[PDB]
């Protein structure tokens, strides 16, 4: 029957457990350290070794 | 600890009496206020499986989609969430009592699936490939008559006749007349106590109102009435104008 | 805060007073608007539960599919997704007070579900092979006449037996001639402090007109029409005039 | 010991050899307890895989979203959770006989898959990539009215035909009054034995209202009315007013 | 923008100035085409509210089965796909105002499954066992006689007077004859603008056949025919030929 | 490309050309048969979303409870069964044009969902906290009277004033004597190719039956007779004969 | 398929005149006649014999969830969509349709299932992309098609669409010099399956085949067939075992 309903279910799941780390593959060198970038800028805790 | 000096109730005591050597499943048909779960412990009590855990279960309460998950119990691997296995109603109550309470609530899809589990007692796990043989007493209880929700299609036949194997009516309190004054007596050694209040009896105008109102809920509704009673009493006994407003 | 002038709401009080060391479930019917939840609470301050949770919900809007999941709680490995232990409004109410509102809007099947829960407080999770008891005390608030329901059939008649321990009234407003003026001289003191509105009193004739109105609301119509007589406020007295929504 | 004392239950007893050594589907119909399991296992007794295992299972005692992960069985990593692979009960009677209890309750779907699986005679796993063949001989009872089912259209119309090559029908026991006195004899003496109540048989009274009562449940309400007797007699003459209050 | 010439217009833009600081939720009466999102959204910018979110929401757009959970939102493990937590509406526009479009469709039983939310601002969310406390203004939008339709019984008297705080009735434009002539001008010169044509007026004939005509829809009726015939428009005046739709 | 001989047609055909700048929303009544689709696609070739894609949609086959998850999609935890988002066919359409075959028949309460879509343009999907704005012209088709459907309570008049701005009347076939020969010629040459028979024309007799027919299903019915007279002929030119389906 | 009267001649004839033709057909007549069977050697004769021949009844097609096997439904489209399903127009894509008893359909559905037929292209329920299929319709009807139109019980248009080319089968009881063969194939397919020494039916037995009217026609036969079969003990049946059944 079509509907939309909430309720509690007892199925089977497949297991589509992908697609996490897998982006930085296709990416090139220079497009890896935009993405490095924007990481370092988002996250407070990461830094990169520099020669200042 | 109970009364029952109903000469009706005492004949109900005595089958309860005679069915002491008796497994076959019991169903109790009567209506609200008459003891069914008093029934059912009593005959839990002068049953061999008394000191076996007996299991009560109010078929209106399972979901709808984990009716054969709860009383079945299923393997680990079984479904997704199944991380752990565990054991069902049922298997709880191998070799005790269980007690189905409102089973004229149950669905007639969710009735079918009780056909083999009543006769045989073998059941299968959900992910289980074994067999299973277990030993339960069933007694069940009902508010309404069977036999016409049978005659009208909203009762399996099969189930009937299942469960079906010693019928016991519990009267109605208004039938049992002789019944209702031990009871208010008892029930007032159960509520001054309780509260501590000075009340030790009731007065004879009180006693010939609660014979004449009619009980429509019988046990459940006379002790309210008294516990209200009770509640906004004022002397050492009960008179008329502290029930009659309520009853 | 509140105030309570009228007589027969005086009697109302005395009932509560009286039934401070009373647990035992309490129903409470009136007219929409007349403060069922005021006299729940009032009952729930005075009773030795005074410092322990008032946990009220609507159960007319609780999902069927889910009831009994959101009234009892459930385990881990119960349905695909529960992947965390979690309670119910039983269990996290333990101890305190359950204050059903709208116990009328309930369906049928949702009814026979709490039957074993009221009287002996006991029930199962999801997924749980514990028995588990609870002491709580059970209130419910409801407009609709219950017993011309039962008698009509839309309401269960032995939930009803089990709720109906205590049952306070509250009468209507429009009988209620003696607390019109205290009500409207405290929704005005009340709302002529949160806008700055330099409202002092009401005319002689304003009076007299509120008390000829039916008062179809009740106290809550009461407050609007106070409100927005202090919104719509010039004069330091509110003339007939502006009571003009009243005739 | 089973009593087949009836012509036509001797006819069904002949044609049950006749076929018990066939390799076909069996189809069983016929009224409430008349003894569709009896004869399955009469068939299943009877036969050269009579050492092979009997399946028998339930197609109401089976969730829907795990049907195909039951009945078919499963492998590892086709799903979350699945740690393990599962044999299906499917290849559990492999060479033996599988025995299906109300046929009547299965889905569309579940329906359409079984008809595919004895149509094909090898069939797949939930996740699998080999194809499993087997050589199970397959019956299948019901009690339902099986054209009124096809004519609504809750049974295929080919998987019935498939299945009821051979129908078998027990002829009521209102209709084989030559075979009740036996039977209940039997059980008589069973239960005799079973709780130590010492008792002979009937008599002439109480066979002359045996044969007068319009049974409805076949063997099983008999069966039942012996058992209450038994338990409720302590002579050894089952007189007519003994069973008159039970009918 | 907006137009407000009739000195009814007037009259509620004073009382909307009056009402900046109130901060009950308000109920608008009217026909199609009349303004009541307008009226709205000017009543929500002068009040303190300017810079906060202005939710607007029809009940209509939501299932029956998933109203609760759009409507407060759900917790982890309420229900199979309760994958994380999740906020509902209300608690979407905090601080702000919520606009319930069209409250007059709203179905009997949705209308009981928020009595407690306006009036207070608790609701437990779907598996959330805190209470969430919200402070959000409602405005709320109708084209039909809630008034009347409480007493037919099509809509719930409870929540009337939740929402009867203030009660806002926008008249029709046919009796707003001060409107219509400015408010085709304003139309005609944004259409104009907007098309790149080069009319810049009406005629006298025209003007005459606008203040006759009676408009069912409206101020969206009159934008209608306004667009209709600057899009047919030949000329740098409008005659009463271009507007022959009206009659 | 399309033919047009009538002066109806080229009089539609010259107010689709003017029309095309506007990027109103249109309504076109007429019959079943009158080539409603394929103004439709007309008018999106001639305007200037001709590139952009056009999404066309028979509304009349969309189960009721899928509607708004069709028309706004739904995020991951809207309901059960889901596990990622979807879009909706506003949204698929955005930056485009939709189309609605058969607006008449819809759902008096389904009309609700579209009554802000249209204008505000601005919408909530299930299970979601964000407002999404599009750009999407709406053209509606249907064979009904909507204005009757108004005046009999069928239609909600604000839909229709939301769609009634621009309206276009396509004449059934019975008023079009003129453009009868050239689409048979069109139908027939299409065909003669598409089935290899190679018929070129009509003889006298068919195109005065062609011709003197009043056609019920209109352009539909008369492709239909065309086809069928091309399956069922072998000559070059198709005489009364080869027509015998019409009356 | 075994066919050996003049008027399964002439129906293989026709059969075989309208394997070229890609219109779709109907078939009407009794209950257990072939339609099936004709169906198929339609399907086998035309150029597409190797394409599915995908045959349903729509008796047994839900009311609620019809729409659900007409289109197609994606994961997530509903409850109870776990994965993604085919309707059968998109699994007969190049192949053959085959809707049995196409009479007892319920009003409103037909309306929904031409128009799919006629413009060819449809949408799954869930999916954003629109499907463009090519198939061939066989339509088989249990009563009078005419007569159910004639009662308000059906449609005109469908009629009309699916009445290009119809076939009547005349049923067994009109058949009786098939009854022989049909009786000995099905005696002879069932002794070898079974594994049994059964030769043929003895003169007595061979009247009642003639005289019973066969009104399931050639499903009860081959039942009776079986049965006899099963139940045989000798290389000769005799016309007590078909008197049991009989
Ligand atoms: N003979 C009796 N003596 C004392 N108390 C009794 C007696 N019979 C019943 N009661 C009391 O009646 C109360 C109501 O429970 P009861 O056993 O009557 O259930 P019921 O209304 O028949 O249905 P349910 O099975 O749902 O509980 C019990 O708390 C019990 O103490
Ligand atoms: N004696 C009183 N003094 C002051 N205010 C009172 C008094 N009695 C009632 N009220 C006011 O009446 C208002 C309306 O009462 P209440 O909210 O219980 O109405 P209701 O609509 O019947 O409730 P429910 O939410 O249970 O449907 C309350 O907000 C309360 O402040
Ligand atoms: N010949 C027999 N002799 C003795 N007892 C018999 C005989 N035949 C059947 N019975 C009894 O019949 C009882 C019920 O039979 P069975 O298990 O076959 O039920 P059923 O007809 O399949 O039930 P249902 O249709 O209600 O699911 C059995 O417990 C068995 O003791
Ligand atoms: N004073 C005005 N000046 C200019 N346009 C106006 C004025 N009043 C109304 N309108 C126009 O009326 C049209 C409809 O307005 P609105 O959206 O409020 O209608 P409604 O049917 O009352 O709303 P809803 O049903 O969504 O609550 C708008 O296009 C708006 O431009
Ligand atoms: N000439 C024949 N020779 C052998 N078997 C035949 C013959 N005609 C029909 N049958 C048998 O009849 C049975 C039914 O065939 P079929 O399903 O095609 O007929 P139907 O019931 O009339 O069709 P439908 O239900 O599709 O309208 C099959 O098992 C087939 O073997
Ligand atoms: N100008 C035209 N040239 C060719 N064919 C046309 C023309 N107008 C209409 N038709 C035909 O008429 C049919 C009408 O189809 P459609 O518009 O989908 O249904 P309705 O007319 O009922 O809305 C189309 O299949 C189309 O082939
Ligand atoms: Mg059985």
């Amino acid at each position: 029957k079509q509907g939309l309903q909430l309720r509690l279910s007892q199925q089977l799941a497949m297991t589509p457990q992908l697609q996490q780390a897998i982006r930085l593959l296709q990416l090139s060198t220079l497009e890896l350290q935009q993405e490095l970038q924007q990481a370092l800028e988002s996250n407070p805790l990461l830094e990169q070794i520099d020669t200042h | 600890e109970y009364v029952f000096e109903s000469p009706k109730m005492k004949e109900i005591l005595e089958k309860i009496k005679k069915i002491s050597c008796a497994e076959c499943p019991v169903l109790i048909t009567g209506e609200s206020g008459v003891g069914k779960e008093v029934v059912a412990r009593l005959i839990h009590k002068l049953s061999d499986r008394s000191k076996e855990p007996f299991v009560a279960l109010n078929v209106a309460s399972i979901p709808r989609d984990i009716f054969e998950a709860e009383l079945f119990g299923y393997e680990k691997g079984a479904f997704t969430g199944a991380v752990s296995s565990k054991e069902g109603f049922f298997e709880l109550a191998d070799g005790g009592t269980l007690f189905l309470d409102e089973i004229g609530e149950l669905s007639l899809e969710a009735q079918a699936k009780l056909l083999r589990v009543i006769e045989s007692g073998k059941f299968y796990r959900l992910g289980g490939r074994k067999e299973i043989e277990v030993n339960v007493r069933i007694l069940a209880a009902t508010n309404r008559n069977i036999k016409e929700l049978v005659k009208e299609g909203k009762f399996r036949e099969d189930l009937y006749y299942r469960l079906g194997v010693i019928e016991i009516e519990i009267p109605p309190l208004r039938e049992r007349k002789e019944d209702i004054i031990p009871l208010a007596n008892h029930f007032l050694k159960k509520f001054s106590r309780k509260y501590a209040k000075e009340v030790e009896g009731f007065t004879k105008s009180a006693q010939e109102l609660l014979l004449s109102y009619p009980w429509y809920g019988n046990v459940r509704e006379l002790k309210n009435v008294i516990e209200r009673a009770v509640l906004f009493s004022e002397g050492k006994f009960i008179d008329r104008g502290e029930l009659s407003c309520l009853v």
